[PDB]
């Protein structure tokens, strides 16, 4: 059936930032590194 | 073809299984009644009598499924009438 | 406080503007409301980045690069400077209301409409606030005598 | 990105000692001491 | 020998001045908070 | 020791201000506490970045770029430099009584703000009600013709 | 050898200083230890960054930017160049006896600091007690209105 609109893509970007000893440190993060997936991929989709 | 993927499904399910025990619907209305019992401290002859609140996730879910805002029919339940600026299928999905 | 990276480009620009012309005193007195001395408004710019964005938006000779730099550096002042940077475009005499000039005003009207409800509801509330004070007293006295 | 600036400006409930002293000593480092000469 | 203090800082740490509390709607307040308002209600100069 | 990146911007500006006027030299010698000679106060500037920031605050025309670049590259000096740099912003005799009269007004402003949304929503709604009625008629005409 | 980023700013600096005055050539030939010809000292500068920093220390007006740029690009030369370029200052005769009168009083300042908190906390407390009383009234008035 039309699977397309009853699901969305699977992608998320975020960042953490903290000032330690008056030095600002920033760590970016993607969606696949949190699942422990080595290969990044666009072909997955999550049902809503 | 839609190929199912285990692993990722199990990770998301294992995260959601503690979240479902701490966002139960029967533990929101007790907070509602505790808040409204605490802040009243009066007799309800005044303040325009009693008031009623009602929340229907089976309607919010259908608006999410149809990619509609759940907070546009709720704004229309006060005054009853709908707006003719939108199209015919939007008017139908609002009126149903 | 103000960011030093944008302050190094923002302070000498308005300093050169004040040294070029003294006619901006009425502008910085009416738009900001600060004290009339040139040191108090400069301290106000150095203290408040919203006041800094107002002083970069009040002129367009040399401060446009500093205004875009402050817009790229501090995104939280963007909507507030967009709100305070509003001049009601008077009229274009033709029929075609192109979105090169009127898009902000029609978007602002439609944002107020998304708040209120119907377009006729917005016009009705506009008129009800336009009305005289005495109609409120008339409605109150009819509701006091026992009618509703 | 999710901002944490509103959550950042907090305060910890301060509570006094029984004995004072050792206040400004937070960030200090003197040079390492040498050993005696050997013969 | 002051009855107002033992009412005010039970109103604070129970959340209700006049009405009873049910056995299920029981929350938690850390002792640092009750210390910080006891410092205001019953003042002294000795933390001990 | 001061960084070379700060020193390249700090030392020739101080030297240029001294060559422009020597009346600032005794002023900064009394403010910092060094010998009155330019060589001695320059040794103090090169030795201590707190003294460098104090000198770049005492000379105010040309030292703003060097001051903000020192504030960029030495972030730890900022609190102590702000503690040492303090002047009493002089208060007006009528300010507290003039302020006490506005409690009647600010409470109404904040209550209307809570009803609308944010202060940005209140400013945009006030601009929408200040905007002309021709725009309401024009947007009704576009909605009748089909433009949402 | 010497980095070209350093050399492009150092070589025309030394050559322009020689073209401005020739009396510094014998001075840097005696100080570094090269032949008194400008080709020899310039080849020494291009060959050795320690010799380059010694020349850029012997000429001081037109060579400060090049010296600080060499100090940026060559971190390994800094301690050796500071050890070679060292002149002991002269001491006043009365300095240690004038310092011995203050031991009774820095101890008083430290005993105040151990009570107050930081040295910065002492400075801010002394400023707050030196501050005018209308600010205390303004604090009480803003708390009286319900602003914190």
């Amino acid at each position: 059936w039309p699977w397309h609109e009853a699901s969305t893509e699977f992608a998320y970007e975020d960042a953490y930032s903290v000032t330690i000893r008056n030095k600002r440190y920033t760590a970016e993060v993607k969606e696949f590194e949190l699942l422990g997936l080595g290969q990044r991929r666009e072909r997955v989709r999550i049902l809503k | 073809f839609l190929d199912v993927e285990p692993g990722i499904s199990d990770r998301m399910s294992a995260t959601l299984a503690p979240i479902g025990n701490t966002f139960a619907v029967s533990a929101f209305v007790k907070n509602r009644t505790a808040v409204y019992e605490a802040v009243s401290q009066r007799g309800t002859v005044n303040s325009n009598g009693a008031e009623m609140t009602l929340g229907f996730p089976s309607v919010v879910e259908r608006d999410y499924a149809l990619d509609r805002d759940p907070m546009v029919a709720i704004a229309a339940l006060r005054t009853g009438i709908v707006d003719e600026s939108l199209e015919a299928r939007a008017s139908n999905d609002l009126k149903r | 406080m103000l960011l030093p990276v944008v302050a190094r480009a923002a302070v000498p620009a308005i300093e050169s503007a004040i040294a070029a012309t003294p006619g901006l005193v009425s502008r910085i007195a009416a738009a900001i409301g600060s004290k009339v001395s040139p040191s108090a408004i400069l301290a106000a710019v150095k203290s408040n980045p919203v006041v800094a964005g107002l002083t970069l938006a009040q002129i367009g000779s040399t401060g446009y690069d500093a205004y875009q730099q402050l817009l790229e550096n501090h995104p939280e002042v963007a909507e507030m400077l967009k709100d305070l940077s509003f001049k009601a475009d008077e009229i274009q005499p033709d029929f075609i209301g192109n979105l090169g000039q009127y898009r902000e005003e029609l978007e602002l009207v439609e944002d107020a409409a998304r708040f209120v409800g119907g377009m006729s509801n917005l016009i009705r509330l506009r008129q009800a606030l336009e009305l005289d004070i005495k109609y409120y007293g008339l409605k109150m006295q009819l509701n006091d005598m026992g009618y509703r | 990105p999710t901002s944490m600036k509103a959550l950042d400006h907090t305060s910890i409930a301060s509570v006094a000692p029984l004995e004072r002293g050792s206040v400004d000593t937070d960030d200090r480092n003197s040079a390492p001491r040498r050993g005696a000469n050997f013969s | 020998c002051n009855p107002e203090i033992w009412r005010k800082l039970t109103a604070y740490i129970t959340g209700s001045s006049n009405r009873a509390i049910k056995a299920d709607a029981v929350g938690k307040v850390p002792p640092t908070a009750i210390l910080e308002q006891l410092r205001t209600l019953a003042p002294s100069e000795h933390e001990l």
